[PDB]
């Protein structure tokens, strides 16, 4: 009808959800929940589990991709009811699915709802795919895609507008990974920050600061020269005394983030830069499509926000291939490289910005599966969900 | 679609289908001979001649389904001494035609005919059962 | 990666297993006088910052095996410097915390035996110890003031912590 | 490019009518009881990479996320894996769906592993279906009547999933569009599979005297073997 | 959550950081959000021609034309004041809170604000309640398309108002779950006497509207509804309303969550199923 | 005794008159042989040269040969070649499969049954070098049971889905003359009936002939046991059982009669003639000190069959068919029989053999 | 019980008639392998079909010649929400069908619910407790759709009082 779809892009640990066609995604919240331990009514998820003492917190989107699908329909119960309020027979969805989504673990997803509210169609969107979004506002659906999130980091690429099982290598760097580092070389200095609180600060220092250092023992100087001009006290808030404390946030700002380029750099828990995986990856795949994946570096997600990232990875990722490619005309000659980085915009909680304008549209309504056609062979038929976005 | 129609795989001269070959207690032959103090013997006689001599279900759905009742009209505390009253080749015949009624449950035109079934083990065998699987002439 | 020598010239004769660079200092420098704005001193000053936290350095020079050994030896100024009342205080240190003969490469305490070995000889080794020694004075009191402030009892806030990490894990002290 | 190796033969590395295609375009087989005849030269468009890319498509309809040239030598093997061929497909294609004891798993390079459906039954399948892969081609059967009714008229009757199905096709065009009668009994035919090579009659004294040596191979002038 | 959500919190976070920004020294930036409700109702805050210091909420409701007369397009401001200000072309009702116009802690809007419909339908309430809780016999009854569909009726007689139920569900066998629920929701008024009652009829619609028009048909179902004096008096007329018209979305939703937790059990007497299977080879 | 193998069931297999090797199939392409040493088993050259299953296996005695086959037709000996078993390719004229393999007392000659409608009966070839194969042909149009040879090693016979078995005299001239007759047939024009079967209901799992000629036993499907006296005017015999049905039997005896199957345990029978009707009288299990130990109740994976999984094979051992005396089964999963058959003469209440 | 159990008391063997099997190579075609029950291909490998009810709402077919075992069944389908539950149930169990090498996607004929016993279950499986995967299942399946009228019943009673104490 007149009225625009709901989108959601949940996530190992926050949850992103909304309707079609808006700025941001309205709500983003952590998906834990629990009842005790006539019991399916009583239960709470978001800004709200997370305190509620009585009702024990479980995460049902562990190990990266989604799990545990009992637990699942419950928490989109609420997602939809009390939230983001709308009649579910009324209006066309749209539910993510981490890459390798298997075609037993689509099923589960087609069903539920379809078989529980029967709503009209719903399209199971591919995260890569989807981290195209506002890029485009900065045309191709062929790039290499970094998303990285909290837990890991991700080199989902393209491939024509799907999945590449293959092409794809994980990296044990993850946002908190970054975090472990900046409050471990905090701990050695400035004392006053409780191990309760500890966490809440790293977690914090992240957010409200950290960046990117294009040089090293660049700035390490100036860093020490304008110490006034940089070096600020971050004002956290005590717990059991209430007491507000003030430190001086320092060099782990840019001395920390710095642990992407090296993972290896805080502790030994990896052995490569990431531009360099990137490379791996890019040249491991077939010659056909390892042009056009070098001229779209995109992020997107919890853990690629940070001040002159996207900046520093071209040129890092650039001098090596460059470097390669030299070892080559030793036979003379090819046609040299060229990479490139993007940072668009809504880079912090992307996919459901991108999905959602191109789902507003009469096109999803096309590949969208309808209510009557399940009832017909089943939920099977929704394995498969085409892409559409080109020149459709 | 169009040749593919047409299926020939049953004409092949080296395909396989039984011989088919092709009578029954007469209704009132042994009834009267029941009627009386005999619920115990007599109501063996449903033996003379098993449809196997002849096809259609005619003869199947009476002379063949005349032995339904005897047992229908039966009490329960007396089952087990007519069937030990039988041998190997007098038992499993019983356990065939049992099956027909369990085919035809009509409602009431079956009721149980699950005791004599229970009982018929002990002294037909766990095979009795089984050996009506392999009978080509079944009832 | 991490961040090796610039300077590295023939003229530097290769003796035992590093370099022999000089540097600017005003206590007993067997090197010639560095006409440069930046020596060995102040090489190891504007690095040693992601040295520690570095773990795959890369033998490129034998200066680097120079720098090597003066980045090792701002370690000391920590065991016995980090907890000193005033700058005033651990200068005196750096005497007894400088020329206490420190097992020089060859020795049955010294780490680092890959890439280093002592002149299996006892005119390089006897006489390379010299070099080794301005090092232990004249990298000290040239680096008190840059680490430290014009403060007094203020090693730096932000400097004297780095106690707990070293390069590549390898006590030069014990 | 290829007189670079066509030396690894000695020294370097050592001292009717059947069927056979793979993957470089298919071919049928006119053979008078010895030599080919050229008479009749038949050719389908559509092989093993057709095989092997109708069953790419196929398995993305599935839920397998696959995107193919990086795959497809995995997903070839796969097809030589187990991709048997249906005898009568609407029985075959209905015990696909309303059973599952056809599924098989097969363990892939990236330790992911997915279920197969009742695919290997449909996708090599290409014959019978030239439709799958657009192509106009006619399919096993209309091909192989086709090409016997041609001349030869006299003396006719003179992946394993298909030795078995070749013996329907002796009626699926014989009966329904030339004898529609019902007492065809009799015309005979059997079909085999030795699946052994062609490399046979290489060591033949057949051909030890028959196969020109080396004092009459070009003794008459370079040209002592351009007929036959 | 057994009742259901009317306080509309699709407005309550959101607006808070908007107003937030003058409790410590911060620029109102701007902002755009067009989300929807229930019932087909949905608000859309949007700025006016770019002014980023002035925030303001609408709505859209098909429904308009018949719904308007009805005090509906009387009252209304009657809640927000001057806070409500002239409509929006391809909406209606319009609210304008301002972030330089602040008045100071009182929270007591946002609840006033947030469920818009509460108010607006208030009056259709209130104009039938003085028709019952202040006398006046031989009246006439309410129009109701909330949707294009599914309808409810009131009824202004002497001392009492009931809704009239019609609302129809798709799956056949989703109308027959209703079946329990209406069972257990009029036979079974164990709150206390004073509980409103609530009929029932399916395929038909009771007496009290058999002869006007209403859509009819087997998998369509009517009901019915009560509303003693002591829910319809003024000392009470927002209780009631607080939580009244959520029938609709409250059966909807109750009738569908059941569907949630039957297919949890069809999960446990399989969880222990499978384990079963396992539990037959030489080992598992 | 008890012993198993693998989780997987073995479908066929031999053994070899010096109670040392033993070739098998785990469901799988590729037969396995292995050695004794102080009851210590050992994989012993593995023999792989199937594509798909393999069922045919059957070991001949003084001379040693290997005769594999399975489904996909299959047929490639493997005979001792230095001390490394080597594959042969043998085609025999299908275009179906193949299901079960005897070699003969005389050795010269092997049988592999089939389902294809017909049985096969390929033969050495030593005036034409290479292999060769002969053909019974009609009468059969069903699936092909094993098939036992008779102490004769020319007429044989076997059950297939015809129900009711049937022998034939595999007569070879370029190679073997006009064997002594028997009483089933006088005539021996190589592939003759020379004996039906009266079960016309009954299919037929397993067949074997008594080591003189005049006892013939085989099983259906239906829990039916069959036996025809060839000496007692050809009378044909019958007497049904009460448990499922047994899968497998052979000749203890010139006159008796022993074999299990899908129940998991060995059943004893026996003949007496002068009744023309069947015998029964088994059930064998159990559910200088030596002697005498190893039992016990236990002082109050879980059967009370000796066995875990329904039998297949059973070839006996020393005094196969003439004396028997030690004799071995092999059932689907571990379940394979180890025991000496006076370990069991010497024990039960009523024992009766010949 | 009155006679919940004499019905499953013939069934509780009656099936153990056509289990012990084995992996059976193809006879009309070749190296195809399939359930001749599903296919009967072979005529003359069949078992005659057989069925045991207990009354008439509770029947239950069962088939079988070699690696093909057929068993259907009818739910008791007792009342309007167990008419509408079952298929619903069936569903669940059918939709998995891939992972229960035993359970067909479709029921049978007319039959709300289709087993199938292959050469393949008999081998890497047993048979005893395999077989009474049955039992715990006619009666556990009961239990679970019987409760069901009070899980509906007795869980819509709740939302019915916590909205009129509110009034």
């Amino acid at each position: 009808g007149r009225l625009p779809a709901c989108v959601v892009d949940c996530g190992t640990g926050y949850t992103k959800l909304g309707y079609a066609g808006n700025t941001e995604p309205q709500f983003i919240i952590p998906s834990c929940i629990a009842i005790k331990e006539v019991d399916d009514l009583d239960f709470f998820i978001g800004d709200e589990a997370i305190e509620k003492p009585t009702y024990a917190t479980k995460w049902p989107i562990r190990h990266g991709i989604v799990e545990d699908w009992d637990l699942m329909e419950r928490f989109m119960e609420q997602v939809i009811f009390k939230y983001l309020r709308a009649e579910p027979e009324d209006h066309y969805f749209l539910l993510t699915e981490p890459p390798l989504n298997t075609p037993e673990n689509r099923e589960y997803t087609a069903e539920i709802m379809f078989e529980s509210f029967n709503v009209p169609g719903l399209y199971i969107a591919v995260q890569a795919v989807l981290a195209l979004a506002a890029s485009w506002t900065s045309r191709t659906l062929t790039g290499t895609v970094i998303d990285s999130g909290d837990g890991v980091t991700h080199v989902i690429p393209v491939a024509e507008g799907y999945v590449i099982g293959s092409c794809i290598k994980h990296i044990p760097i993850a946002g908190r990974d970054i975090t472990y580092f900046i409050q471990q070389l905090l701990r050695d200095r400035e004392v006053g920050i409780p191990p309760e609180q500890s966490l809440e600060t790293a977690k914090a220092v992240k957010e409200r600061y950290s960046y990117v250092c294009p040089d090293l023992v660049k700035e390490f100087n100036k860093y020490d020269t304008d110490g006034s001009k940089w070096i600020k006290q971050y004002t956290g808030i005590n717990a059991i005394s209430k007491k507000e404390f003030s430190i001086d946030v320092g060099y782990e700002r840019f001395l920390g983030p710095e642990i992407f380029f090296h993972p290896e750099f805080a502790n030994p828990d990896f052995t490569q830069p990431i531009s360099e995986v990137v490379d791996e990856v890019i040249q491991n795949c077939p010659i056909d499509v390892r042009r056009p994946l070098y001229k779209n570096i995109v992020l997107s997600g919890g853990s690629t926000m940070f001040r002159d990232f996207g900046r520093r990875l071209q040129r890092d990722l650039k001098r090596t291939v460059d470097a390669r490619l030299k070892l080559s005309e030793e036979l003379s000659k090819p046609k040299p490289i060229d990479v490139q980085v993007i940072t668009h915009h809504m880079q912090r909680y992307a996919v459901w910005f991108g999905g959602s304008m191109l789902a507003s549209t009469p096109e999803f309504y096309q590949v969208c599966h309808t209510k009557k056609d399940y009832e017909e062979i089943g939920p099977s038929i929704c394995r498969h969900n085409p892409v559409f976005g080109v020149m459709s | 679609a169009r040749f593919r129609k047409v299926d020939v795989d049953e004409y092949d001269e080296n395909k396989f289908v039984d011989e088919d070959d092709g009578a029954g207690p007469d209704e009132g032959e042994v009834d009267s001979c029941l009627r009386q103090g005999n619920m115990t013997a007599a109501l063996q006689a449903a033996l003379k001649n098993p449809p196997i001599n002849t096809k259609s279900q005619a003869v199947k759905d009476r002379a063949g389904s005349i032995v339904l009742k005897v047992l229908i009209s039966f009490k329960a505390n007396d089952i087990e001494k007519a069937v030990q009253s039988l041998d190997k080749n007098g038992v499993d015949l019983l356990m065939k035609y049992i099956y027909k009624g369990f085919e035809s449950p009509s409602d009431n035109s079956s009721a149980v005919l699950l005791q004599w079934h229970e009982k018929a083990l002990a002294a037909g065998g766990v095979g009795s059962i089984v050996r009506v699987l392999t009978a080509r002439k079944t009832v | 990666p991490a961040y090796h020598s610039s300077l590295m010239d023939p003229d530097t004769k290769l003796i035992g297993n590093m370099a022999l660079l000089p540097i600017r200092s005003q206590f007993k420098g067997p090197a010639p006088r560095e006409t440069k704005d930046t020596d060995i001193v102040d090489e190891a000053i504007y690095y040693f910052k992601a040295n520690v936290f570095f773990k795959n350095y890369e033998i490129k020079n034998e200066a680097d095996r120079t720098l090597i050994y003066i980045t090792l030896y701002i370690s000391e100024c920590l065991k016995k410097l980090q907890k000193c009342n005033s700058k005033s205080q651990g200068e005196k240190e750096m005497y007894t915390l400088g020329i206490t003969n420190f097992p020089i490469p060859g020795e049955p305490g010294f780490p680092l035996n890959a890439i280093y070995a002592k002149p299996a000889n006892k005119q390089e080794d006897e006489v390379m110890r010299a070099y080794l020694q301005q090092l232990r004075q004249e990298t000290g009191l040239r680096l008190c003031e840059k680490v430290f402030d014009p403060q007094n009892d203020k090693p730096s806030k932000w400097w004297t912590c780095f106690v707990k990490r070293q390069f590549m894990n390898k006590s030069l002290s014990g | 490019r290829n007189w670079d190796d066509m030396k690894h033969l000695w020294d370097y590395t050592f001292g009717g009518v059947v069927v056979d295609s793979g993957d470089g375009v298919t071919h049928i087989c006119p053979v008078y009881e010895g030599f080919s005849l050229p008479h009749l030269t038949r050719r389908l468009d559509i092989a093993g990479r057709d095989i092997t890319r109708y069953l790419i498509k196929l398995l993305l309809l599935r839920g397998y996320a696959f995107n193919h040239s990086a795959d497809f030598e995995t997903v070839r093997m796969i097809k030589e894996k187990l991709c048997y061929v249906g005898y009568n497909i609407e029985q075959e294609q209905k015990l696909a769906l309303e059973t599952t004891v056809l599924v098989e798993s097969y363990t892939l390079p990236d330790g992911r592993i997915i279920k197969v459906g009742g695919e290997r039954f449909e996708a090599p399948e290409a014959l019978f279906q030239p439709h799958l892969i657009n192509v106009e081609g006619v399919g096993v059967a209309e091909l192989l009547f086709n090409t016997i009714q041609a001349a030869d008229i006299d003396t006719r009757s003179e992946y394993p999933g298909l030795p078995s199905r070749l013996e329907r096709e002796l009626k699926q065009l014989y009966l329904e569009r030339v004898l529609k009668g019902d007492v065809e009994k009799l015309s005979k035919f059997k079909i085999r599979i030795e699946d052994p090579p062609r490399r046979k009659h290489m060591v033949f004294l057949g051909g030890a005297v028959l196969a020109d040596i080396m004092k009459d191979k070009d003794n008459f002038w370079m040209t002592r073997q351009e007929y036959q | 959550m057994i009742l259901l959500e009317v306080n509309n919190r699709i407005i309550e976070e959101t607006l808070a950081l908007k107003f937030e920004n003058a409790a410590a020294g911060n620029k109102p930036e701007a902002v755009e959000v067009t989300f929807a409700d229930f019932d087909g109702v949905l608000y859309h805050i949007s700025n006016p021609n770019g002014d980023k210091t002035k925030v303001m909420v609408s709505i859209s409701l098909k429904f308009y034309k018949e719904l308007q007369a009805h005090g509906a397009d009387e009252l209304l401001k009657r809640v927000y004041g001057s806070y409500l200000v002239n409509p929006e072309s391809g909406y209606n009702v319009s609210l304008l809170y301002d972030l330089e116009n602040l008045p100071a802690s009182k929270d007591s809007i946002v609840h006033q604000a947030g469920m818009l419909k509460r108010n607006c339908f208030a009056s259709v309430f209130e104009k039938y309640f003085q028709f019952q809780e202040e006398g006046k016999e031989g009246e006439n009854r309410a129009v109701i398309h909330y949707r294009d569909d599914e309808t409810m009726y009131v009824e202004s007689k002497k001392d009492r108002v009931t809704v009239v139920f019609s609302t129809v569900f798709k799956d056949d066998d989703d109308v027959v779950i209703g079946k329990v629920f209406m069972q257990e929701f009029k036979e079974g008024r164990r709150a206390s006497h004073t509980a409103p009652q609530v009929l029932f009829s399916h395929r038909e619609p009771p007496l009290e509207l058999k002869d006007t028009d209403a859509a009819v048909g087997d998998n369509i179902g009517y009901i019915t509804f009560v509303l003693f004096p002591r829910h319809t008096n003024a000392s009470a007329r927002d209780n009631t309303i607080n939580l009244i018209h959520t029938f609709r979305d409250y059966l909807h939703y109750h009738i569908k969550c059941s569907k949630a937790y039957i297919h949890t059990r069809m999960r446990a007497k399989t969880s222990d199923f499978l384990k079963v299977l396992n539990r037959a080879r030489p080992d598992a | 005794a008890y012993h198993s193998f693998l989780v997987e069931p073995i479908s066929c297999h031999a053994w070899n008159k010096d109670r040392t090797q033993i070739a098998i199939c785990p469901n799988n392409h590729e037969v396995h042989i292995y050695e004794k040493s102080g009851n210590k088993w050992v994989q012993v050259h593995e023999l792989k040269e199937h594509n798909g299953q393999v069922t045919g296996v059957d070991w001949a005695p003084d001379s040693n040969r290997i005769v594999t086959c399975g489904t996909d037709r299959n047929a490639y000996v493997w005979t001792l070649k230095g001390r490394t078993w080597k594959p042969t390719l043998v085609i025999l004229r299908i275009n179906r499969a193949a299901r079960c393999v005897r070699w003969a007392p005389n050795e010269k000659k092997f049988a592999v049954g089939s389902g294809s409608r017909v049985i096969s009966i390929c033969y050495f070839e030593q005036e034409n070098d290479w292999w060769v194969c002969k053909h019974i042909k009609k009468p059969i149009r069903s699936t092909v049971l094993s098939l036992d040879w008779h102490p004769n090693s020319v007429l044989l016979a076997a059950g297939s889905c015809d129900f009711k078995c049937r022998i034939f005299s595999a007569y070879i001239k370029e190679v073997e003359e006009r064997p002594a007759p028997t009483p089933w047939g006088s005539k021996m024009p190589f592939g003759e009936l020379m004996f039906e079967s009266s079960s016309s209901c009954g299919w037929v799992h397993g067949v074997c002939f008594s080591a003189n000629g005049s006892r013939v036993a085989w099983v259906s499907h239906d829990s039916t046991v069959c036996l025809a006296d060839a000496d007692k005017k050809m009378a044909v015999a019958t007497l049904a059982s009460e448990t499922l049905p047994l899968l497998a039997v052979t000749f203890i005896t010139e006159s008796s009669l022993v074999a299990a199957g899908h129940d998991c345990f060995p059943v004893l029978f026996t003949y007496d003639s002068a009744a023309g009707k069947l015998s029964f009288g088994g059930r064998l299990d159990v559910p200088t000190a030596r002697e005498r130990f190893q039992n016990l109740d236990k002082k109050a994976a879980g059967l009370d069959s000796l066995h875990k999984n329904s039998v297949s094979q059973i070839s006996v051992l020393s005094g196969g068919k003439a004396k028997c005396s030690q004799f071995c089964t092999t059932g689907m999963d571990g379940g394979m029989s180890i025991w000496d058959v006076r370990s069991l003469e010497s024990a039960l209440k009523d024992l009766k053999i010949v | 019980t009155a006679t919940l159990r004499p019905y499953l008391s013939a069934v509780r063997a009656t099936l153990q008639a056509a289990l012990c099997l084995e992996n059976f190579s193809s006879q009309v075609v070749e190296r195809h392998n399939k359930p001749e029950v599903e296919v009967r291909s072979s005529k003359e490998l069949l078992l005659q079909p057989v069925t045991i009810s207990r009354n008439e709402k509770e029947k239950v077919l069962i088939e079988g010649s070699i690696n093909s075992v057929r068993v259907s069944i009818a739910v008791k389908q007792a009342d309007e929400i167990e008419k509408i539950l079952c298929h619903k149930f069936m569903r669940f169990m059918m939709m998995r069908a891939e992972n229960f090498f035993i359970l067909r996607r479709k029921p049978v004929e007319g039959y709300d619910i289709s087993f199938l016993i292959t050469n393949f279950h008999t081998e890497q499986m047993y048979k005893h407790k395999l077989v009474d995967f049955v039992i715990h299942f006619m009666e556990e399946i009961d239990k679970e759709i019987s409760e069901m009228k009070l899980s509906v019943n007795a869980r819509a009673r709740i939302v019915a009082e916590e909205f009129l104490k509110n009034f």
